[PDB]
DNA sequence: CACAGTGATGCAAA
DNA sequence: CACAGTGATACAGCC
DNA sequence: TTTGCATCACTGTGCGCCGCAGGCCAGATCCAGG
DNA sequence: CCTGGATCTGGCCTG
DNA sequence: CCTGGATCTGGCCTG
DNA sequence: GGCTGTATCACTGTGCGGCGCAGGCCAGATCCAGG
C-alpha cells in the first residue's frame, strides 16, 4: 500500500505517462492481488495540492490591477485579447499561471526546506520575520515546434517559454541577513518552474508584448508589497526581489529598446562603440539600466534639443525603442562560452592558413583550411564536425590538447607560442564566469582576472592584428571588460545563466510528445501542468527517501 | 473598377494591418510599420511608390525640429489644408494606446526626395482618453476650423482593469470632441441622438457637417445601419453641435473611403458580419443638405480575395485603393500578404 | 512479491529505462519495507532466457556454410570484413543475430501461442508434424540518425534496419493445411522483430552487399532444410518460407538489379514501358522474378547475340545489374497511398488553375494555385499544409468532403462531375489493397475491381488528357493493373505492407536515445537487444493478465 | 616531381579506391566505377581527360561484339602488345570475386571518340581461383608470349567458410601460373623460393623476367622487404620457371608503378606500416641482369596528404600519377575525395 | 482499412 | 565550472 | 464513496540538403547634375 | 548555308 | 571632365 | 555462498535558421564545328 503522493512522485519523476502508469498499476494489481499503487483519480486528487490556486494568501497592501481571488490556476495567456475580425489578427495559443499564485505555490512547496534551513542555521522555528525571496526569471524562444492539424488559429511553428526559479531566501535576524535557503543546482531542469507557454515568434514584437504585458504588470505590482502566508500553522511575511538574467543577448536587445547586434553600440552594459572597444579593451564600467533606457527613449521620441538623426542617435546611444521588460545587466555564461569557442574556431582556421603572412585568400582556400581542421580534430580530439557550435563542443575544444593538435598543422613556432599563450589566458579567465561561487572555489583566478584580461587584450592587439584591428566581438568585450564588476555586484556569473532554461526546453519537447493531449486547444495546459508538477520539491523528496 | 495585383520589393514585412497612407503634393507616403523603426529607416515614414505594378518603399527623413513618433497601429488620420495631416490615438508596438496629436507636414522638397516635419501638439481641456479605431475630421464654419472627434475603442480604466483581463477593450463614450488646432483646446459634448459606442466607422466631411455612417459596437455586438449628420456651427461665442439621425445607413465596419470626384465618395471593403465579408461597394454623393448612397457595380474580385477571411488597407488619394490579403500561411518567408490595387 | 520475468515485462513494455526502474524499485523498497519489484541483476538473469543463443536446436540436413553451435547471440555484422589500410575502406558499425538462432528464439517465445492455436483447432498437443512457418522480411534505410563523438570509424548519419515478422504457422493434418497461428496485428510494432542494425546509406551498394550477404547466405541455406525443436517437452519439426514484401519501390529497384524510378520501364512486376502503360493501363500480367532477373543479367553480361547497347537493353528490359536478394513481386500499400495522394494533390492544383483550357503557365501562378489550395484545405478540411506527404494526410485527403471542399474553388461543374467520379472510383478501389482480408471484409468491393479500374483508366484518359497522355506514374499502373493477381496469389496486400517497419523505425529512434548506452561501440548491441525484448510475446502476455 | 591538384566535374562520386586507368594511343581511360553502371554510361568505361587541371569523365561505348563487364574493384591489369589490356580477378559490386579474363582493345577510333572491344577468354587447365590484389605480366622468350600470374587475396574455400566469418580473406597459395593468351591454358608451378603469400605488390616486366617486390602477407601480418626475380624460359617443350631471391627489396604495399623512361621505373606511394605512410619514392632502373633501387628526391607533399591516413590511385602512363585523398571529413557532398596529379619529368 | 498512446471527463458498476 | 541519465561490469558489503 | 472503462480529436514512423535569418555598416558601383 | 551530332537544362518517377 | 551623392553587395555580430 | 548496492566508463541532449531536395532518367532546346 503506497500513498497517492508517493505514486504521483514515482509517476512524474520516472517520466511515466498516465497511459503507462495505468498499465503498470493494472498488472501489479491483477497479478499480486492486493493493490500496491493507487488508481489515476487518486493521483489526480493528490496533485491539486501542488498546483497553484489552492492555498490562501494575502498581499499587504493589495496589489494594483490584480484580483485578490486566490483560487486562480491555469488561465488564458491572451488575457482577454479581442480576436474580432476588425482588429489586429491573432494566431497564438497561450496558457499561464498567475504570478502571485505561482509564487505562493513555490513557497508552499519549499516550506519543508525553509523550516529545515531555519533549524540548521541556529535559528528559531516560529520566526515570522520579513523573508526576502530572490528569484531568477528566464525567457527563450524555441524553433521547430511543429504545429498540429485540426481546427484552430494559423499558429506559427515556434514557441516562447517564460520561467522562474527561486534562488535564495534570507531573513532579517538582528542586523545580519542569514540565508535559510540556497539552490544547490541552480542551472538544473529540476528547479526551473514554468510560468507561461505561448506559441509565437520571439521576433514578433506585437504578439510578444501583448502576451507578456500582464506578467510585467503583476511583477511590477508585487515589486513593492508584502505577502503574508501561513507556513506550518504560523503566518509569515515575504518580500520579493526579481532578477531577470536568463536571457540571451538578442532578446535583451529586443526588449530593452536597443539596436541589433550588428550595430556600432555593442554592449548592453555600457555606452561604448565597436571602434573604441578594440582600442581600450578592458577599461569600461557598467552604465546602462532600465530607467536610463526609458529616459533615452523619451529623449529620442520628444527630440528636445532639435537635432538630426545622427546627432540624436549619438545623444541617446542607440536607444531608439521603448523598453517593456526590466532586465539585469549581466552576461549569459552559456552563450558567452559558445561565442568565445566559435571565435577561437575561426582563429584556428585562420592561423593554419597563414593569413598573417598572406592577407588575401580565395574562398576555396578557406574551405580547405576548414576541411583540414575538421579532419585533424576528428583524428586527434574525437570531435565530429558540426555547423552549429554546441556547449559540449565548446567544453571539449577549449583545451590545451586541442591547441597541440592544431599546432601540429602550423609550420611556424611563434604562431605556436601565440596560440599557446592565448589558450592559457582563456583557461585562466574561464573558471570565474562558470563557477557558482568564485570567491570560494577559485579566488586566485578571480584575483588575477584584470591582469590576465590586459595580457589577453595586448596579445589580441599585437599577435592577431590581422583580425582585431578596429573590430571585436561583443562577447570578447563582455568577457574582458565587465566581469569583475558583475562579480562584485552579484557574487556569481553562471549561477544566473540561462542553462536551466535550456534544460527546461529539453523537457518541453518530451512533455509535448509523451505527456500531453495531442490537441491544438489542449496541449499547452497539459504541458504547463506537467512541467509545473515535475519541478515540485515536495515530490522530489520521496525519490530521495533511501538516503534518509 | 480595375483590380490589379502589386509586387512588393525587399521589405514586404513592414506592411501590417493598420497602416495609414498620407498624400502630399500627389505623392503617397507610408506610416505605421511593423515593429520599431530599424536603422535602415529610423523615422518609420516611407515613400509609397507604385509604378508599373511594383512597390518600392524608400526611406523619408525628418527635419531637425521634428519629433520622432512611434509607429501607431490604428490612428485617426485627417487632412487639414499649409497642407498637413493630423493623427491621434493608435497603438504603440508595446500595445499601449497614445493620446498625442502629431502634425505631419512637408518641411522641404528636393528632386524626388521629401523631408517631413512632425510636431507634437499639446491638448488641454476636456481631452479624450487614449483610444484607437476612431475618426477625426476638420469642418469649416464662418471662416474658422475645428476638429471633430468621435469615439472609438479603449482599455478599461485604471480602477477597473485586472491583469486576468488586461487586453480586454471596451467602446468609448459617445461624446463628440471639438479640437481646435490653433490653441490645442478640446471641449466635449453629450448629444442625446448618440447612445451606442462606435468603432471602425466611416466619416465624410462636408463644409460644416460630418457624416458618420457604419461602425461596430462592443456592448450589443452588432453592426448598426445608422447614419448621423453632426452639424457644427461656429459663432463668436460657444459652438453649437447638433446631431441628426437619417435613414439610408449601411451596416459597415472597417471600410475604406476614397474621394474620386468632388462631392462624390466611394465606400470600398469592410465587414458586414463576422464570418461574412462585404464584397459590394457604395457610392456616396454629397450635396448641400441631402446625401444618397447608391449601388455601383461589383469589381472583379479574384479567387483568393473571395475566399479570404480578412482584408485591410487604406486610401492612396487618387481615387485608388491599396488593399491587402493574408498570404500562403505565413511560414518562414515567401510573402505573408497578397497586395492589390483597385482603381475608380 | 513479483517474479523477475514480470518485473522485466513491466520495465520493458512501459518504456522504462534501467535507471528509472532502479529509482522506482529503490523508493518502493525504501518506503514499503518489502521487496515488491526485483533488482536489476535478477532482470538481467531472467533476460538471457528470451534472447537468442539459449535453446538447443538441430537441423536436418545441417545447413551449408553455417555453424553448428547453438549459443550464438549478438555477433559482429561486418562478418570479419577486413579493415586494414590496403583494401576497400569500412565506415559502419553493425551488429546482428544469426538467422537460425533468431528464428529458433522467435519460435520459442510463442510456444503457448502455438499450443493454444493447435488446441483451438481440435488437434492434439503432442503432434510433431511438419510445421510450415511463413515469415515477412522487411528492410528500410533511415535518415537523420545523428553521429556521435568519439573513437571509431567515419560513420554516415544514416541507418539501415533488417527485420522479420512471423505471420502464420501451419500444420499438415490429413490432406489439407490447417493453420495454427495467425498474426492479428501484422503492421504493428509489437510483432516486427529486429535482425540486423547497421549505419550506412541504402544507396551505397558495396557496403550494403557486404553487410547483407551473410544474412542472405543463411537464408538461402535455411530455404531447403528442416529444423527440430523441443517444444512442450515433445520435439517438433519446422520448415520455413521467406517472403520479402517489406520493401519500397526504390530499394526493390536497387537490390533486384533493375533500373531507377524515372526509367522507361516502370513496373517491377512486368515488362511494360511507360508509353504502353499510358495506353493500356489495365491489361498486364506479372512476369518478373528473381531467377528471370539473374538470367537477364547473364544475358546482359555475356552478350550472346552480338547486339548494340540499345537492342541489348530492349532484349534484357533494363536488368543491367546483378540481383542479390530474392524478393517477391508485391506492392507496398503505404507508399501506394502516399504516392496516389500526392498525385491527387497535383490533380487538384492543376484543376484549380484550369490547365485543361490554358496549357501554358508561369511558375508564379502555379505557386498561387498551390497557395489557394493550401488556404482552402486549412479552412475547410482543417489540414495543415505539409511539405512531404505522409499517410495521415493521405487518409484525410482521400475523402468526398475534400473534393466537395475543392469544388468550391473551380468554376465549371463538368470538372465537379469529373473530380467527384474520380474520387468515388478511388474510394471504391482503395479498401481492396488496404484491408487485411478482402475476400471476407469486402468481397463485393473486390469482385468488381476490374470494372472500376477500367472506368478509372478511361476517366484519366478522357477527362484528364492534359496530364496523362503519354505519361503515367508508377503507382497508378501498379494500382490499376496488378492487384487482382496479387490478391489471388496471396490473399492480402495491406498485411504484407511495410508500416510495421516504419513503426519499428519510430521505436529505433526512441530506443537509440532512451534505452541504450551513448557510445559508438555500444549503441547497436543495446538497441538490438532492447528491441528484441520489446517484441517478445512472452512478456507481452504478462500485460494482458486482466482476462 | 611537380604535384598539382585536379578539379573534377559533375561525377566526382564514380572514382572509388581501386579504380584502374588504361592507356590507348596516348589517351587515358577509366574503369572500375562505384556502383553498377548507370543509364548515362551503361558500359562503365570512361574517357579520363585531364587538361588545364580539370577532369571530365566522358562515356565510351563498346562494339557490337563486346561483353559488358562488371566494374571490378581490384583486378590485375597488364598491357599486351594489336595493343590491348588483360584484366583478371577483382571484386564485383556485390562483393563476389571473379575468375574471368577480359581483353580490352580499341575496335574503331573516330575524331576524339573511341569504341572499345571487350572479349571474355575461356581459361582451362590449372586455373587460378577467384582473387584480388594480385598481379599479372607478359614475358617474351624466344618469340613467344606468356602471362605470369602471382598470388593475391581470396576468401575461404567452400568447405571452410562460415557465415559468421563470411567476409574474412586469406592469402592465396604462392604458386605461379603461366597463362597462354593464344589458347587459354594455364599451368601452375610450385617454387621453393616462395613460401609466404603476397598481396598488393609491384611487378616489373623485363623481356623474360618478372621482378616482384614489396607486398603484404596475412599470416604473419608484416610487409617483407623481399625481392624475387621470376625467370621464364620458353623452349619447344615445357617451360622452365626459376625464382631467385635478391637483396635490395623494400617494405612496400599498395604502391603505384610508372615507366618514365625506357628501362627506368618509379615507385610512388604505398604503406610501410599500418598507421605509418610511405612518403618516399624509389627509382628502379632495369638492366640486362642487374637491377638497383635508389633514392629520388621527395616531392612537395601538401598539408592534407601528409596528414591523411589512406590514399589510392594508379598510373596514367605518361610518367604521371593520379592519386587521391579522402575528402576533408565529407559532409555527404561537395567532393568526397581530393585528387592530385604528380608528374615525373 | 496502423496502431498504441494522450489525459480529462462522464457514467456505469462495485 | 550543467546535469540527470545510459547500461554493462566489477567489486565490496552483507545475510 | 471508490474503481473501471469508453470517448474525444489528434500524435508519430513513414525522404532530402546546407549553413542560414535578421540586422547593421562600410566599401564598390553607378547614374546623372553641381 | 546548312546540319549532325555533343551537351546543358529542366521536368518527372521514387523516396 | 569631373564628382556628389543614391544604392547594391558582401562581410560580420547575435541566435 | 549468494544476494544486493554503488562506483566507473565516455558519451547524450537542450542550447539557431531555412526550403523543397537527392538520385536518376529522358526528352527537348542549344550550340559548335565539318561538308
Ligand atoms: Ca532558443
Ligand atoms: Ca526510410
Ligand atoms: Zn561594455
Ligand atoms: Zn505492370
Amino acid at each position: 500500500g503506497l500513498q497517492p503522493a508517493v505514486c504521483l512522485a514515482i509517476r512524474v519523476n520516472t517520466f511515466l505517462s498516465c497511459s503507462q502508469y495505468h498499465k503498470m498499476y493494472r498488472t501489479v494489481k491483477a497479478i499480486t492481488g492486493r493493490q500496491i499503487f493507487q488508481p489515476l483519480h487518486a493521483l489526480r486528487n493528490a496533485e491539486k495540492v501542488l498546483l497553484p490556486g489552492y492555498h490562501p494568501f494575502e498581499w499587504q497592501p493589495p496589489l494594483k490591477n490584480v484580483s485578490s481571488r486566490t483560487d486562480v490556476g491555469i488561465i488564458d495567456g491572451l488575457s482577454g485579447l479581442a480576436s474580432s475580425v476588425d482588429e489586429y489578427p491573432v494566431d497564438t495559443i497561450a496558457k499561464r499561471f498567475r504570478y502571485d499564485s505561482a509564487l505562493v505555490s513555490a513557497l508552499m512547496d519549499m516550506e519543508e526546506d525553509i523550516l529545515e534551513g531555519m533549524r540548521s542555521q541556529d535559528l528559531d522555528d516560529y520566526l515570522n520575520g520579513p523573508f526576502t525571496v530572490v528569484v531568477k526569471e528566464s525567457c527563450d524562444g524555441m524553433g521547430d515546434v511543429s504545429e498540429k492539424h485540426g481546427s484552430g488559429p494559423a499558429v506559427p511553428e515556434k514557441a516562447v517559454r517564460f520561467s522562474f526559479t527561486v534562488m535564495r531566501i534570507t531573513i532579517e535576524h538582528g542586523s545580519q541577513n542569514v540565508k535559510v535557503f540556497e539552490e544547490p543546482k541552480p542551472n538544473s531542469e529540476l528547479c526551473c518552474k514554468p510560468l507561461c507557454l505561448m506559441l509565437a515568434d520571439e521576433s514578433d514584437h506585437e504578439t510578444l508584448t501583448a502576451i507578456l504585458s500582464p506578467l510585467i504588470a503583476e511583477r511590477e505590482a508585487m515589486k513593492s508589497s508584502e505577502l503574508t502566508l501561513e507556513m506550518g500553522g504560523i503566518p509569515r511575511t515575504f518580500k520579493f526581489i526579481f532578477r531577470g538574467t536568463g536571457y540571451d543577448e538578442k532578446l535583451v536587445r529586443e526588449v530593452e529598446g536597443l539596436e541589433a547586434s550588428g550595430s556600432v553600440y555593442i554592449c548592453t552594459l555600457c555606452d561604448t562603440t565597436r571602434l573604441e572597444a578594440s582600442q581600450n579593451l578592458v577599461f569600461h564600467s557598467i552604465t546602462r539600466s532600465h530607467a536610463e533606457n526609458l529616459q533615452r527613449y523619451e529623449v529620442w521620441r520628444s527630440n528636445p534639443y532639435h537635432e538630426s538623426v545622427e546627432e540624436l542617435r549619438d545623444r541617446v546611444k542607440g536607444v531608439s525603442a521603448k523598453p517593456f521588460i526590466e532586465t539585469v545587466p549581466s552576461i549569459d555564461a552559456l552563450h558567452c562560452d559558445i561565442g568565445n569557442a566559435a571565435e577561437f574556431y575561426k582563429i584556428f582556421q585562420l592561423e593554419i592558413g597563414e593569413v598573417y603572412k598572406h592577407p588575401n585568400a580565395s574562398k576555396e582556400e578557406r574551405k580547405r583550411w576548414q576541411a583540414t581542421l575538421d579532419k585533424h580534430l576528428r583524428k586527434r580530439m574525437n570531435l565530429k564536425p558540426i555547423m552549429r557550435m554546441n556547449g559540449n563542443f565548446a567544453r571539449k575544444l577549449m583545451t590545451q590538447e586541442t591547441v597541440d593538435a592544431v599546432c601540429e598543422l602550423i609550420p611556424s613556432e611563434e604562431r605556436h607560442e601565440a596560440l599557446r599563450e592565448l589558450m592559457d589566458l582563456y583557461l585562466k579567465m574561464k573558471p570565474v564566469w562558470r563557477s557558482s561561487c568564485p570567491a570560494k572555489e577559485c579566488p586566485e583566478s578571480l584575483c588575477q582576472y584584470s591582469f590576465n584580461s590586459q595580457r589577453f587584450a595586448e596579445l589580441l592587439s599585437t599577435k592577431f592584428k590581422y583580425r582585431y584591428e578596429g573590430k571585436i566581438t561583443n562577447y570578447f568585450h563582455k568577457t574582458l571588460a565587465h566581469v569583475p564588476e558583475i562579480i562584485e555586484r552579484d557574487g556569481s556569473i553562471g549561477a544566473w545563466a540561462s542553462e536551466g532554461n535550456q534544460s527546461g526546453n529539453k523537457l518541453f519537447r518530451r512533455f509535448r510528445k509523451m505527456n500531453a493531449r495531442q490537441s491544438k486547444c489542449y496541449e499547452m495546459e497539459d504541458v504547463l501542468k506537467h512541467h509545473w508538477l515535475y519541478t515540485s520539491k515536495y515530490l522530489q523528496k520521496f525519490m530521495n527517501a533511501h538516503n534518509a | 473598377m480595375s483590380l490589379q495585383m502589386v509586387t512588393v520589393g525587399h521589405n514586404i514585412a513592414l506592411i501590417q494591418p493598420g497602416f495609414s497612407l498620407m498624400n502630399f503634393d500627389g505623392q503617397v507616403f507610408f506610416f505605421g510599420q511593423k515593429g520599431w523603426p530599424k536603422r535602415s529607416c529610423p523615422t518609420g515614414v516611407f515613400h509609397f511608390d507604385i509604378k508599373q505594378n511594383h512597390l518600392k518603399l524608400k526611406p523619408a527623413i525628418f527635419s531637425k525640429d521634428s519629433c520622432y513618433l512611434p509607429p501607431l497601429r490604428y490612428p485617426a488620420t485627417c487632412s487639414y489644408k499649409k497642407h498637413q495631416y493630423i493623427i491621434h490615438g493608435g497603438k504603440t508596438p508595446n500595445n499601449e494606446l497614445s493620446d498625442k496629436i502629431y502634425i505631419m507636414s512637408v518641411a522641404c522638397k528636393n528632386n524626388k526626395k521629401v523631408t517631413f516635419r512632425c510636431t507634437e501638439k499639446d491638448l488641454v481641456g476636456d481631452v479624450p482618453e487614449p483610444r484607437y479605431g476612431h475618426s477625426i475630421d476638420v469642418v469649416y464654419s464662418r471662416g474658422k476650423s475645428m476638429g471633430v472627434l468621435f469615439g472609438g475603442r479603449s482599455y478599461m480604466p485604471s480602477t477597473q482593469r485586472t491583469t486576468e483581463k488586461w487586453n480586454s477593450v471596451a467602446d468609448c463614450l459617445p461624446h463628440v470632441f471639438l479640437i481646435d488646432f490653433e490653441f490645442g483646446c478640446a471641449t466635449s459634448y453629450i448629444l442625446p441622438e448618440l447612445q451606442d459606442g462606435l468603432s471602425f466607422h466611416v466619416s465624410i466631411a462636408r463644409n460644416d457637417t460630418v457624416y458618420i455612417l457604419g461602425g461596430h459596437s462592443l456592448a450589443s455586438n452588432i453592426r448598426p445601419a445608422n447614419l448621423y449628420r453632426i452639424r457644427v456651427d461656429l459663432p463668436l461665442g460657444t459652438p453649437a453641435v447638433n446631431c441628426t439621425v437619417l435613414p439610408g445607413g449601411i451596416s459597415v465596419s472597417s471600410a475604406i473611403l476614397t474621394q474620386t470626384n468632388n462631392d462624390e465618395f466611394v465606400i470600398v471593403g469592410g465587414y458586414q458580419l463576422e464570418n461574412q465579408k462585404r464584397m459590394v461597394c457604395s457610392l456616396v454623393s454629397l450635396g448641400d443638405n441631402t446625401i444618397e448612397i447608391s449601388e455601383m457595380e461589383t469589381p472583379d474580385w479574384t479567387s483568393d480575395i473571395k475566399h479570404s477571411k480578412i482584408w485591410f488597407g487604406s486610401n492612396m488619394g487618387n481615387g485608388t485603393i491599396f488593399l491587402g490579403i493574408p498570404g500562403d500561411n505565413k511560414q518562414a518567408m515567401s510573402e505573408a500578404f497578397y497586395f492589390y490595387t483597385l482603381r475608380c
